[PDB]
């Protein structure tokens, strides 16, 4: 058995579905059977958060959650606390976390100290991925995360229709964003670069600068090449209404 | 009469045997209940944190 589903109860929190994947490199992973068992069988619009971690973006996440609610979109992140959780819980949004099982901790009952890599309350579905040797690190789950996103957007094969729209939101609050951006560009997916992280602020600043004035101090050369090849959209706002308008636009229309 | 005396002896022994076993059985039954209760308690204390 390549995967096993569980009911996961967050301490003082919601009941989630937790799926352990025992081999992330398994050829032809049975996503159809997995998603049928989770009742995730419709095609859903997807908002994928790239490099999501704990950040001071509170009102921005309220706008993002509103746009996802109005579009019936599933949010996909890295299963750790981001500050989106209160808005997701209140609106009954589907929040899907994908993480390596070895890189995350299970929440402790009545713990006075939250670990920054603890699974956050608000996730409705958790995908904990492993290799055979249980040595998986951050970025190695990224291929599984994108394949899951593509299958969630396609839904059941019997629905003859185009897949639902997928938008990526580059937060870059963690340094491990590069592999996920590389895969998003490879699948021709739109990427919203959101203000608030040092990496995103540098990208936005350099997008407005003339070529001769561009200074890259934090962004790797590979990311600079990806910015020319991919569909990147700069959001120089932390306003809840501006992110909601961007997400709603990209979930409804493809501008390229 | 010898047969009747032997029946009376066997009935006395059987009545004596029939008391104590029931008492021991009640104590054995008396445990198990604590384990079931304690398992329910532990599950619910875990749910309540």
């Amino acid at each position: 058995q390549v995967w096993k589903p569980y009911d996961f109860l967050f301490p003082a929190g919601r009941l989630a579905k937790l799926v352990k994947v025992f081999d992330v490199y398994f050829k032809n992973f049975p996503f159809s059977d997995l998603l049928n068992k989770l009742k995730l069988t419709e095609g859903y619009p997807i908002v994928n958060l790239i490099g999501a971690a704990q950040s001071n973006r509170g009102k921005f996440y309220a706008g993002l959650a509103r746009a996802c609610f109005n579009s019936e979109a599933i949010i996909v992140d890295s299963a750790i606390e981001t500050g989106l959780e209160p808005y997701v819980i209140r609106r009954d949004l589907k929040l899907v976390g994908v993480a390596p099982e070895n890189c995350v901790k299970y929440p402790k009952i009545n713990s006075t100290y939250k670990d920054p890599y603890e699974l956050s309350n608000g996730h409705t579905h958790l995908f904990l991925v492993n290799d055979k040797d249980k040595t998986l690190q951050w970025s190695q789950e990224t291929l599984f995360k994108i394949q899951l996103i593509l299958k969630l957007a396609e839904g059941k094969v019997s629905k003859k229709g185009p897949r639902c729209k997928i938008v990526n939101v580059l937060l870059a609050d963690t340094p491990n964003y590069l592999d996920e951006v590389r895969l998003a560009v490879k699948y021709d997916l739109p990427i919203i670069v959101c203000k608030g992280s040092h990496i995103c602020d540098e990208i936005i600043k350099n997008s407005k600068a003339q070529e001769e004035e561009k200074q890259w101090n934090l962004v790797d050369d590979e990311m600079q090449e990806l910015l020319q090849k991919g569909h990147f959209y700069m959001l120089d706002s932390l306003d809840s209404e501006d992110i909601a308008q961007y997400i709603h636009f990209f979930l409804t229309f493809t501008p390229y | 009469i010898l047969k009747k005396l032997q029946e009376i002896k066997v009935n006395y022994e059987n009545r004596e045997e029939k008391k104590k076993l029931e008492v021991v059985k009640q104590e054995q039954e008396t445990q198990k209940e604590k384990e079931v209760l304690r398992k329910q308690l532990m599950r619910r204390s875990l749910e309540q944190g």
